[PDB]
């Protein structure tokens, strides 16, 4: 609403707050006026970055900061890992130790390649998918419902 | 009158109209209201030359006119036409004008998305990819035109998609001054003796 808009169609955004920007894996602001062109050629390629999209991969977002958009999208994904609860650790450092690397991964993934990140995530997934992810999924969804209630 | 209104009028008139319109509008910008005869003598334009310009400024309602009447020194009646700029209607009409361009640009963008990809070199007809199954002839193993019974090409379809974007995109880049100017302009009596004393003799 306050921001100019898409690098191409930066005009309707000033008119009304009903129109919302769309986020994509490329972390690029897009909307129907621009999106319609992305389907006629390439069929899912970022205009300036050229990065392909597996599908439409469009989601409604109302944040002017594309880094937050990426960081939130990354956050939401990374929260599926390393999210074991506090009772798992006896030492105070452990409660935020993994959160350090997790926040580094989330932050670094906004700029750096995910090669090492995916490898580490996969190397830990092979271990965490057995029990802690199964248990934390229940506790996370339960506490999420408690947050909603 | 905020300077932003004056600048907006000067920018739009100079951007999409001739200097005659700008010079005529500058007079109505420098002075809120000026007589047609004065503008005529100031601009030194001919009657039809200035009137046609004024009619355009009337067509887009950028200016308003009122008629004033008075008697000359010799006693003959005089009727002068006083023209004035109407920033309210001007900002409303330019917003419409630009919103219409947006709809046209959106239409041109949607057209750039709907443009046909296959084409015939004989009849110079372009066919949409939906017809591909109709254009492809298995007897030939390739696309052909029903009207020309000749080969139909497809790879040239990249040219119209790329080219149109170049013209349409630059429109928003150059209109930035007007958009900024618009964003900046969106806002005694004593009793008598007969009542004083007894009038009876006593
Ligand atoms: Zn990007
Ligand atoms: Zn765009
Ligand atoms: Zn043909």
């Amino acid at each position: 609403m306050d921001d100019q808009g898409c690098p191409r169609c930066k005009t309707t955004k000033y008119r009304n707050p009903s129109l919302k920007l769309m986020v994509n894996v490329c972390g690029h602001t897009l909307c129907e006026s621009c999106v319609d062109l992305l389907f006629v050629r390439g069929a899912g390629n970022c205009p300036e970055c050229g990065t392909p999209l597996r599908k439409s991969n469009f989601r409604v977002q109302l944040f002017e900061d594309p880094t937050v958009d990426k960081e939130v999208e990354i956050r939401k994904k990374v929260l599926k890992i390393y999210n074991k609860r506090e009772e798992d650790f006896p030492s105070l450092r452990e409660y935020n130790d993994f959160l350090e690397e997790v926040e580094e991964i989330v932050f670094n993934l906004t700029n750096n390649v995910d090669l090492d990140n995916t490898k580490k995530k996969m190397e830990i997934y092979q271990k965490e998918n057995k029990d802690v992810i199964q248990k934390n999924k229940l506790k996370l969804t339960r506490e999420q419902e408690e947050l909603e209630e | 009158v905020p300077a932003a209104l004056k600048r907006l009028a000067k920018y739009v008139i100079r951007g999409f109209y001739g200097i005659e319109h700008a010079l005529a509008l500058d007079i109505l910008i420098r002075n809120s209201c000026v007589k047609e005869e004065d503008m005529l003598e100031l601009l030194k334009f001919d009657r039809k030359q200035l009137r046609s310009v004024l009619n355009n400024l009337k067509g887009d309602k950028f200016i308003k006119c009122r008629m004033r009447v008075e008697t000359a020194a010799d006693g003959k009646t005089t009727r002068h036409n006083y023209y004035f700029i109407n920033y309210r209607t001007l900002v409303n009409v330019v917003k419409y004008k630009l919103d219409h361009m947006r709809r046209r640009i959106e239409t041109d963008e949607r057209d750039s998305t709907n443009r046909a990809s296959f084409k015939c070199p004989v009849c110079s007809s372009t066919f949409t990819d939906l017809e591909a199954n109709q254009l492809f002839d298995p007897m030939t193993g390739t696309f052909r035109c029903t009207f020309c019974h000749t080969e139909v090409e497809e790879d040239e379809s990249a040219m119209p998609k790329k080219d149109a974007r170049t013209l349409l995109a630059r429109f928003n880049e150059q209109i930035e001054p007007i958009y900024a100017l618009l964003r900046e302009t969106e806002d005694a009596k004593e009793r008598p003796i007969w009542l004083r004393e007894s009038t009876v003799q006593g």
